[PDB]
RNA sequence: GAAGCCAGAGGAAACUCUGGUGGAGGCUCGCUGACGUGCAAGAUCGUCAAAUCUGAGCAUGGGGGCGAAAG
């Protein structure tokens, strides 16, 4: 006719990293034993003025190995887990899927 | 709360380890002190300040 | 006069823009210059253009920002057309958030910036900035004040998730959804909850030569493979953005709850039950001894609060899924089945049962008491399994609350034990004949139990009252009962 | 006819239930109770008369004043110094007591009378146990304790004289033949209601004999 | 069946019965 | 032996019938178990094999349990 939107979120996704938090959680090693322990070989090492190939390079080649635990496995992949995983419908698929094949597996034995 | 728990399955807490604390029965959480050492010691930039 | 002046400059640059869309790049801008004058009918003939124009040229793929012949004929083109939508997107937003109340010439512009609004994210979700489209989408639903416009982006948002096939628009109408409940602290109008019940993701020789021959085969094997490697990955992105969803949802649903809002709890318990099968399965545990917990904050309003989480956990339970796993995962309805039957007298003598294609969502008490007893009593699955002992309990409350409810209400209970007893029959008869009646003890009305109250042990002597009972409508219906009791 | 009768009936006393209005209430059950004893219909009103005493007033521990009792035959309305006096709170409890007794001698015979009454019992009960975890009003305790004594007296007594009735669906002789020879004083609550009918007839007459002495002594 | 269309929320309104 | 095509007799047309042309068919001829669903005390519906023949060349898949698969 008529022509209310108004500091930096870490979060932990990586196993090291986990298991850094699972032993500062446990009375195994503590913060001045971090901070002892990162003053390593990697301390002290640009990152700023540095291009991307030289970078990569450097992260595929140069990730110090640590130990993982059961543990923070677990957590990591009960943390990324999805919230649609295990629907019933799909626990009851498979288990109906492997017994078909154990059925098909005993007709075959026959 | 069981709607605690379930706001917790559903986005964990910041501070989520999966373990529990010994000294009390709830489940024990990271501090915005402890994560940022965590992070501090995974990159290396800056692993103390000043 | 100018506004003809301006109609002969837009239909020009609208001609232009159907005919040939490359040569004329500036003229996005030239729209935005028309529609710079300050009087009001052509800033809404403008807007209305605009909205033509844009709707007939946005192409069906998002443009990257060049940044860093004919190709660069597009690539101007193209950040010409971003720039102007962008712009158009701005003032689209100041005129919807403009002053409403003005003098009486018809739709005023907030009205059609509303409606353009719509209409684009009716036709174009997939291109740019349908974050601030759907921002002042979600503006406007944030408000508490009902109006046509309130109305029309509730129906745009219920249409754009109705008809998202990939998932992203509604991936991000959600989160925003989310995010405005969240700061408004859950002050909404229960539209934009139902917003998420609507979402859908939850739910002739021609010659050719011999080179060309070669090529074309070469695109079909390539396209073959295509095919394939982009079904599969819909598949793991549907998953993925499903999960996302369904995480807010549940989310949001989650914190209402535990906030106890108290308009909003029908609507949130219709949402789990709808969208419980489709999580994951403790989690399916979980959500029943929430609404446990719901039940018992209830006991220590409060009667429709704690119906409502009784038909919440029936539904739940009476999903296919959830019915299939029952043994597995141990979800028991004991606890509610025993906490309706200790709450029968209590809401009997509630005085408020009549103040007032949804299966939880229902405004009337007794209403949600009908579907607590229809799902305890005549369950949809192994309905001749029912324990005899928790019919006749059920039985004989329920003819005390018969007695002791307004007229209504009292019908409706009176028509459901005809149906019972229609249904089952030999389990209940000896509730009426007395010589029937079993000698075992002695009934025990205050139980806790229904099992602990002995129902066999007594007698349906309430005939005897509701049939001089003061409505024709109960007396027939008892009538009926018992013309059904005497044709077992 | 005497269905749409009651139908407004319960409307008028459900448009607005408030303490104000409690007195129109009371009249309009009154004149419904009286209905009933005439004709042989049944009329829930235990619902109503539960609300009024889970209702406001009847809970939150009185106010202290000195006013005269409220005349529980010319009110539409209360003063708004009736509020959360004493006199108000034991003049709607000596009501809600009346209008049970003649609601539960009404009804004294029928054979689902316990099936009838155990509700009341049970909320009466509730009631009195939150009340005595309120106020302090030991009239209004005392009263309502005597009355849901005497109306499970009443219910048992109907279990005794009911446990030996033959009633299968087809064959109700009995229960047709169940009570008609006793008559409405027998009955425990009949007892009950009749002595306090003298009882609101002593006071009646000390009330009104007496304003007659205080108005000649005036003149 | 009868209990449904009772349950149907749209049965108790409150009409009086004598606006026949 | 069907679509399709042709004549004629009725039907307002749509169609019915007769006499034909046509030679497509998961049509013929020569010498059962394993399961799934069941909403009861078992009814019903669905899934799995028996897969043109042949000379010369050529490639791939193999066990178990766990887990939603990814592994």
């Amino acid at each position: 006719p008529g022509l209310w939107e108004e500091r930096p979120n870490i979060d932990i996704i990586t196993a090291e990293a986990m298991t850094l938090a699972h032993q500062l959680a446990t009375g195994e090693k503590t913060k001045a034993d971090l901070i002892d322990e990162g003053y390593n070989k990697y301390a002290f090492k640009q990152k700023e003025g540095l291009p991307d190939w030289f970078l990569e390079d450097e992260a595929k080649h140069d990730k110090p190995i640590k130990p993982i635990t059961k543990e923070a496995a677990q957590a990591i992949k009960e943390k990324l887990r999805a919230l649609n995983a295990r629907p019933i419908k799909k626990v009851a698929e498979a288990r109906a899927r492997r017994k078909l094949r154990q059925a098909k597996k005993l007709e075959k034995l026959k | 709360d069981a709607l605690q728990n379930l706001l917790d399955s559903i986005e964990v807490p910041e501070g989520w380890t999966g373990l529990t604390d010994p000294n009390t029965g709830k489940p024990l959480n990271l501090s915005r002190d402890e994560l940022e050492l965590i992070r501090k010691v995974q990159q290396g930039l800056i692993p103390d300040d000043v | 006069e100018q506004i003809r002046q301006a109609q002969e400059e837009l239909a020009k640059i609208a001609t232009q823009l159907n005919e040939n869309p490359e040569e004329y790049p500036g003229h996005f801008k030239a729209l935005a210059r028309i529609g710079e004058t300050p009087i009001l009918a052509i800033q809404k003939l403008c807007i209305v253009t605009q909205m033509a124009v844009y709707k007939d040229v946005i192409p069906g793929y998002r443009i990257r920002p060049l940044g860093e012949k004919e190709v660069k004929r597009l690539r101007t083109y193209e950040q010409a057309l971003v720039a102007g939508y962008h712009g158009y997107l701005k003032t689209l937003a100041t005129y919807a958030a403009s002053s409403i109340p003005e003098d009486r010439k018809g739709e005023p512009i907030s009205s059609i910036a509303f409606t353009c609004a719509c209409e684009l994210v009716n036709a174009v979700p997939h291109f740019n900035f349908r974050g601030d489209l759907l921002r002042i989408l979600v503006k406007k639903l944030s408000t508490r004040k009902i109006d046509r416009d309130f109305v029309k982006c509730r129906e745009a948002l219920e249409k754009l998730f109705q008809d998202d096939e990939e998932g992203n628009a509604s991936q991000e109408a959600v989160s925003l959804l989310s995010k405005m409940m969240k700061a408004r602290e859950y002050r909404v109008d229960e539209s934009v909850l139902n917003l998420f019940l609507h979402l859908r993701l939850l739910s002739k020789w021609e010659f050719r030569t011999k080179k060309q021959r070669k090529l074309l085969k070469a695109e079909k094997e390539a396209q073959k493979v295509m095919e394939q490697a982009d079904a599969t990955v819909s598949h793991e992105e549907r998953e993925r953005i499903q999960s996302e969803i369904l995480k807010m949802v549940f989310a949001t649903y989650f914190r209402i709850l535990k906030a106890r809002v108290p308009h909003l709890m029908g609507a949130v318990l219709e949402g789990l039950a709808k969208y419980a099968h489709l999580i994951n399965q403790d989690f399916f545990g979980d959500l029943l001894e929430a609404l446990k917990d719901l039940i018992r904050d209830t006991d220590r309003d409060t009667s429709r609060e704690s119906l409502l989480c009784t038909v919440t956990a029936f539904a739940l339970l009476e999903g296919q899924d959830a019915h299939n796993a029952r043994s597995d995962l141990h979800l028991d309805l004991s606890f509610f089945i025993t906490n309706l039957y200790r709450s029968l007298l209590s809401l009997s003598l509630n005085p408020d049962l009549e103040l007032g294609n949804n299966k939880i969502n229902l405004q009337t008490t007794t209403v949600l008491l009908l579907r607590c007893l229809t799902s305890v009593l005549l369950p949809p699955w192994n309905i001749r399994s029912v324990p005899p002992i928790r019919l006749a309990a059920f039985c004989k409350q329920l003819m005390t609350l018969a007695l002791q409810v307004p007229e209504k209400s009292s019908q409706a209970i009176l028509g459901l034990l005809q149906d019972v007893v229609h249904t089952h029959g030999r389990k209940v008869a000896a509730l009426w004949n007395t010589e029937e009646r079993k000698g075992d003890g002695t009934y025990k009305p205050l139980s806790e139990t229904v099992e602990g109250s002995n129902p066999f042990t007594t007698t349906i002597w309430e005939g005897e009252l509701l049939r001089k009972h003061y409505c024709p409508k109960v007396r027939e219906g008892l009538k009926a009962m018992e013309k059904e009791l005497r044709s077992i | 006819l005497i269905y749409p009768l009651v139908q407004v009936t319960l409307g008028a006393m459900r448009l607005i239930p408030t303490a104000i209005y409690f007195p129109l209430r009371f009249h309009l059950i009154r004149s419904l109770l009286r209905l009933s004893r005439a004709t042989d219909t049944y009329i829930p009103l235990a619902s109503a008369l539960l609300e009024v005493l889970q209702s406001a007033e009847m809970k939150k521990p009185p106010k202290s004043s000195t006013l005269k009792p409220l005349d529980f035959a010319t009110a539409y309305k209360t003063p708004k110094s009736y509020l959360r006096t004493r006199v108000y709170q034991d003049g709607v409890g000596e009501q809600v007591v009346e209008l049970l007794s003649e609601f539960f001698v009404l009804w004294s015979r029928n054979i689902a009378f316990p099936e009838f009454a155990l509700p009341t019992i049970v909320a009466l009960k509730r009631w009195m146990k939150e009340m005595r975890k309120g106020n302090k009003n030991a009239k209004l305790g005392s009263s309502l304790v005597v009355l849901v004594q005497k109306l499970e007296m009443n219910a048992k007594f109907i279990e005794e004289r009911r446990a030996k009735v033959d009633f299968a669906p087809k064959d109700r002789a009995q229960v047709d033949a169940f009570l008609k020879d006793l008559e409405w004083e027998k009955t425990p609550l009949g007892a009950y209601v009749v002595a306090q009918r003298k009882l609101r007839e002593e006071r009646k007459r000390l009330m009104e004999e007496a304003r007659r002495e205080e108005e000649r002594k005036r003149r | 069946n009868k209990a449904a269309e009772m349950s149907v929320d749209d049965f108790f309104k409150g009409g009086f019965e004598i606006l026949s």
